């Protein structure tokens, strides 16, 4: 009786029947900024509407050997929508998140995907391969877009720590025979109340295969995976001309 | 109330726990509907199953105690950040406040992403073999923005305004206490996008993960006298913390690093996490 | 002790030295549409503070023989600022206006200005010469933009109806010796409580010289003439993807 | 209450004037800094000095009523708006309703910009030299949208739903009444604007100023027999205007109209408005 | 022109919310910005 579920917010509203439960991460809910932690001393504009619904990215193919795929927030949604508007003519925003990651496959396949959400996800490069070379990655490698970059060495995360324990950030699982969605609720985390949106990215968003995807010859070997997130309390302060980037 | 539109919760609170928790004793069960082995991690939550749920356990009383385990104790224990030698050769040296120069240290605070502390600096000074010879040094720090000494004798070694200590070879080692002073609210190891705005391009790659909340100036000592000292310096420095609060914790860094700026590691050599065996049957 | 006056509202302030008083048209603020005049479902957006602030229009010159010029409303806004993209990412919009029109000049010229604002200002043509042709105003004069067209007949309106009666709309004047601005605040007048931003101009504000420029020879001889509106109470409703006419 | 930012008048009102004012006495008057005669037509407002402070007046009690000059009883008055002629020689026509044929009526209600009223209309018909022959007739109104009839036989004259009135040419002339039946508030005889979204061209130049709000559908007469009768008819059509509501006055048109749909007037015999005389000293 | 200085703050010139601030003025004090040591001689004796 709770493993179907409904969310709605704006003007758009995300069902399914077969869902785990809701995770909020570390236990707080998304809110305004109170009085007692403000140090901007302009009013701040709340769109409150327009924002907070559901926005909808594009879609990935998961094969029978894929690594894994990473999304920067908030530089997903910096070129979409209304909130592409209010972060391009502002100094600061201040927002949550609520991220629902969907992929379905029938009774006959099997595999598991672990969802997480890492917050201050830092790249980093091989070093030129034999360590000596103080590489740096590109600008379309650390902020990709609302489409999102590959994973090239998924066991180190590309950052020198292991998969083995990334569970200790907020997290769940997609296991292909019990449910077909996972759901992460995250408030707004960082030393500053406000921040800019085109020169910080506050988490990254991680969605790695750990067992394998694998099916008997004959199904549908078309398996895709579609990420729907949506902004809670979106503030905006600090009005100037239109900059994208 | 012309517009009816207008008018128009936190999960547990902390408590203390000062021994660990006892164990009740139990019985057999049997029954159904009810079960505690089993459960589901696909939500993200950790299991709550005991041992007298699985078993029949005695009654227990524990004594023992958490207090090894708090982030103050873990934290406050001087370790080495800096080795600095004055062969330069001009009895002056000018280091950069960096303290993920050694590896020790490094590796436990970035366990956390956010942190908040007071430090308590202990200068030791020798000669590069352990010898002592009497001679007057001078420590001078330097914030962000100030002028800098170029000479053995410049006008920045008055120190007007700046702290600094003078202090002998053969006396006790020196110590000072330092307060919280970032212009944030906490100190971060790891900010992910640029300082600046404007284009990013390859000539600015370098910027990326560079934030300026925790570059606080730069360090300088010298010998106090005009001339050239006949001696070889050495020094280490030592750093305490006090007053500890962290957020939000991370994975620890598995592999060995390579520079003090960017997490890079070495590509060719991954190294895996745990030490391999032969078979998975035989241990 | 009333020549002096300061409008706020947003980030801006507008502060005249020699000001007449401020003219309310019809007598009625600017406010919320109400619960038992509305007929939309869907909640309304508010952006508040993002939109409520004085916007600056580009500047006219003066001439010892110029017609006159008028601009449509709220086409002049829909190109410009944040404004300009809530009109563009809604199908339905309800503001009020505020409209200040600044022109100084010495204490040796002479001159004078009617301003006024006239609600439905339907164009028209002048049929072909001998009146036998139905002609109709193309695209780029009906609306210009935030430039503004300039008038052909202005004895007739270029709509039919004569100059001399015009003050029966609210309006002020601009007479050189006295003051230097003009100021009327306009409610929001339509017989439907919403509508279309693109294909509906609700009022046209015109200035028109009565009395022409006169100076001697050697003073500034460059008399401009600027325009600086605000939306009061602006809400937007209807969101669907960017079209922009 | 967490946050102290989001907790957080009309000018006169009506009344009642039967009579015209009427006029106190005054005297005459000599001091300083009081001044009724001197005033400021630059801030838009009209002037409010009365009589009796410029000149001495007495005492007048008057009861001239402003009946005659109220909404109401201005409008009220039936006006031609169509000639429809049965040479069309097919026994029926088909006329688009648009009361902007005749001007003596366009030029009334173009006062006003918003107008919300319900009609009474009057059929007067008889032959084009006002010769009266025993003859049956049928009128339709059609909403839009309705099938309308093509031919003086089509299926469409059944009327199973349509209001329909059957009167003779001897009879007296029919009446009906007809309510406020707009999709808006109220009718406006001016709409600044495009009545569709997409391009606007040159081909699609003349939707401009056409609100849709305003097209009420068609009206069609017949004969009533199915052969071709063999006299000539014509029908006059008069409207009352009942129950009115006006808002937002206007300018009055002083050029003369050239068609139904827009303003559009003569370039080049601009008509002053005013008749011009001699010179400016003598009247 | 009279030599005072202007009073407008900033609620008078735009709108503005409600900040608690508690940054304190203490470094700013002649006390703490003149009690420390420096150099006044230099004095040889050769
Ligand atoms: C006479 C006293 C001289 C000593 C002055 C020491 C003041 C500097 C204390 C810095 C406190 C840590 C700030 C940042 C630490 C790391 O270097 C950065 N996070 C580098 O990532
Ligand atoms: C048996 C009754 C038949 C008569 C039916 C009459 C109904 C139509 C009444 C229309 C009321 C006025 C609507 C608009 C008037 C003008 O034609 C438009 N404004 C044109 O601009």
């Amino acid at each position: 009786s709770d493993r179907v579920a409904q969310l709605t917010i704006g003007n758009s509203t995300i069902t399914t029947q077969e869902a785990a439960n809701i995770v909020i991460a570390y236990g707080e809910w998304p809110e305004y900024c109170p009085d007692t932690d403000a140090t901007a001393v302009d009013k701040p504009t709340r769109p409150d509407v327009s924002v907070n619904r559901f926005f909808t990215l594009d879609t990935k193919s998961w094969a029978k050997d894929s690594k894994g795929w990473y999304w920067k927030f908030p530089d997903v949604l910096t070129e979409v929508g209304v909130f592409g508007q209010n972060a391009q003519f502002h100094y600061l925003y201040r927002s949550g998140f609520c991220v629902h990651v969907q992929c379905n496959a029938s009774k006959f396949h099997q595999g598991a995907l672990l969802v997480a959400v890492l917050p201050e996800y830092v790249l980093g490069t091989i070093a030129g391969g034999t360590g000596n070379e103080n590489s740096h990655p590109p600008y379309a490698t650390t902020q990709p877009g609302q489409v999102g970059a590959v994973l090239t060495h998924p066991y180190v995360l590309d950052a020198g720590i292991p998969l083995s324990q990334l569970t200790v950030c907020p997290h769940q699982w997609i296991n292909l025979r019990t449910n077909n969605c996972a759901t992460i609720i995250v408030p707004y985390m960082n030393t500053v109340p406000f921040d800019s949106a085109l020169n910080h990215c506050n988490f990254g968003l991680l969605v790695i295969p750990v067992v394998p995807l694998d099916f008997n010859a004959g199904a549908t070997s078309e398996i895709p995976i579609t990420v729907t997130i949506a902004p809670m309390c979106a503030e905006f302060a600090g009005l100037r001309q239109a900059v994208k980037q | 109330d012309p517009i009816a539109d207008m008018i128009d919760r936190s999960l547990t609170a902390l408590q203390v726990l000062p021994t660990a928790a006892n164990t009740e004793a139990s019985s057999h069960r049997l029954g159904t509907g009810v079960v505690p082995a089993l459960q589901a991690a696909e939500t993200g939550a950790s299991s709550n199953a005991s041992d007298k749920n699985l078993i029949e356990t005695r009654c227990v009383l524990n004594h023992h105690s958490t207090q090894e385990t708090a982030i103050g104790n873990f934290f406050s224990r001087a370790g080495l950040v800096s080795i600095i030698t004055m062969p330069n050769t001009d009895g002056y040296v000018n280091w950069d406040i960096d303290l993920m120069g050694y590896a020790q240290l490094r590796r436990k605070c970035e366990l956390f992403t956010y942190m908040r502390f007071d430090a308590e600096f202990t200068f030791v000074v020798a000669k590069p073999n352990g010898v002592l010879v009497p001679q007057l040094l001078q420590y001078m720090y330097v914030p962000p923005g100030a002028p800098k000494p170029t000479s053995r004798d410049s006008f920045a070694w008055q120190t007007a305004t700046n702290p600094s200590v003078f202090v002998k070879m053969t006396d006790p080692p020196a110590q000072v206490s330092v307060p919280f002073m970032s212009p944030a609210s906490a100190y971060q190891w790891f900010y992910d996008g640029y300082p600046t705005f404007g284009e990013h391009l390859q000539a600015n790659d370098l910027d990326y993960g560079q934030c300026p909340n925790n570059m606080m100036g730069t360090f300088s000592i010298r010998t106090v006298g005009t001339e050239k000292s006949p001696h070889s310096i050495t020094l280490r420095v030592y750093m305490r913390i006090k007053h500890v609060r962290a957020w939000i914790p991370r994975p620890l860094r598995n592999q060995p690093y390579l520079f003090k700026t960017n997490p890079n590691y070495k590509g060719n050599d991954i190294k895996c996490t745990s030490t391999s065996r032969d078979k998975i049957t035989t241990l």
